[PDB]
């Protein structure tokens, strides 16, 4: 049995999006099938479902009027429909069977991951930290568009001591930083470099930190 | 119908007994067919949620047997009896009573020794300044557990707005956790000012950890 969901999505505000999510191994109309809920750093929420027979779907109170669940049962699809997207719709959205024994959801989706924004695709400025036994340098990617971007440190040579924190959106573009931290008696003697990828807008970016 | 999971957060050892809880408002057990509609998943970063029990204590097919879930009416437990480092997820309850609702989720993580954080500040760099920007940095690095509190001051006053923060995940390799802090001004504000200062409150220290520069 699988659960295989559209790809990620991205959109402005105002905007609709479809997601879909094609089941395989099993008899489609026989199971129901749900749809869940995940913001970025946040818990599942279940949205509804619909009954995969009759075609009638089942909403909870906070997805009422604007969401639509629909089928193609010959193909084994369903299909979730957002209107009218906020920015507080960006999550991922599950499919997932539901199976009687148990009431549970037994088998699920990848996930497709929504994103709202105002935002068109925009590349990133990069700019280094430098300070003022152990030194700890940095770099800033500020005001990017869509996520991911990647860092590494020089040229992907440096691997302990460096970790990268969760880009987070605010005022419709992305800002993270990267850190770095060497034994003070190897730098500036010894070079340290960040590299930063955004493949939406092809930009690639070295940027040598310098006291 | 709502349901409650606690701790919110569980430090774990490897190895070890570790036991979570749901208490649900309303009763999850059907008389007519002695039935407790509550299951457990299983969710890993990255990944999709993954069934471990359902009816409060069936292990669903192929789940290890250190996983039990035990409880009725309105309070259940999930146990794990020796904890292994693939069991590090977020663990859901859901019920299934009366339409389909999970709990908030348990994350686990791994305890270790209490760390300070490493408090690092940045003055914004020539390139931005060109660019008619300035953000001050702050990076609290490497510290549990993994609650802390940042303060930015300039020049002695308390600044909270253009504050921009973000938190790493538990590290895999130290089991440690890391803060950034930015604040983000015009250069023209930033050279109006002099002191810019990061305080940090952990509860390794019984004074805030401070770091700034000047000018
Ligand atoms: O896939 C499904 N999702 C949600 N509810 C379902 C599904 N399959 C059956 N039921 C419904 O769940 C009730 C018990 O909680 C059953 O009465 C059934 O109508």
């Amino acid at each position: 049995i699988q659960l295989v969901q559209s790809g990620p999505e991205l959109k402005k505000p105002g905007e609709t999006v479809k997601i879909s999510c094609k089941a395989s191994g099993y008899t489609f109309t026989n199971f129901g099938m749900n749809w869940v809920k995940q913001a970025p750093g946040k818990g599942l929420k279940w949205m509804g479902w619909i009954k995969t027979y009759t075609g009638e779907p089942i909403y909870v109170d906070d997805f009422k009027g604007r969401f639509a669940f629909s089928l193609e049962t010959s193909a084994s699809t369903a299909y979730l429909q957002i209107n009218t997207l906020k920015n507080e719709d960006t999550a991922t959205y599950f499919c997932a069977r539901g199976r009687p024994e148990g009431y549970v959801l037994d088998y699920w989706g990848q996930g497709t991951s929504v994103t709202v924004s105002s935002a068109k695709t925009t590349p990133p400025s990069v700019y280094p930290l430098a300070p003022g036994s152990m030194v700890t340098l940095g770099c800033l990617v500020k005001g990017y568009f869509p996520e991911p971007v990647t860092v590494t440190w020089n040229s992907g040579s440096l691997s302990s001591g460096v970790h990268t924190f969760p880009a987070v959106l605010q005022s419709d573009l992305y800002t993270l930083s990267s850190s770095v931290t060497v034994p003070s008696s190897t730098w500036p003697s010894e070079t340290v470099t960040c590299n930063v990828a955004h493949p939406a807008s092809s930009t690639k970016v070295d940027k040598k930190i310098v006291p | 119908i709502v349901m409650s999971q606690s701790p919110s957060a569980l430090p774990v050892s490897v190895g070890e007994k570790v036991t979570m809880s749901c208490k649900s408002s309303q009763s999850l057990l059907n008389s007519r067919t002695r039935k407790n509609y509550l299951a457990w998943y299983q969710q890993k970063p990255g990944q999709s949620p993954k069934l471990l029990i359902y009816w409060a204590s069936t292990r669903e097919s192929g789940v290890p047997d250190r996983f039990t879930g035990s409880g009725s009416g309105t309070d259940f437990t999930l146990t794990i009896s020796s904890v292994q480092a693939e069991d590090l997820a977020v663990y859901y309850c859901k019920q299934s009573y009366n339409l389909w609702t999970f709990g908030g989720g348990t994350k686990l993580e791994i305890k270790r020794a209490d760390a300070a954080p490493t408090v690092s500040i940045f003055p914004p760099s020539s390139e931005q300044l060109t660019s008619g920007g300035a953000s001050v940095v702050c990076f609290l690095n490497n510290f549990y557990p993994k609650d802390i509190n940042v303060k930015w001051k300039i020049d002695g006053s308390e600044r909270q707005n253009g504050v921009l923060n973000s938190w790493t995940d538990q590290d895999s390799k130290d089991s440690t956790y890391s803060m950034s802090s930015t604040l983000t001004l015009t250069k023209d504000e930033y050279e109006r000012h002099n002191s810019y200062t990061c305080e940090a409150t952990h509860k390794t220290s019984t004074s805030p950890i401070v770091k700034s520069f000047n000018r």
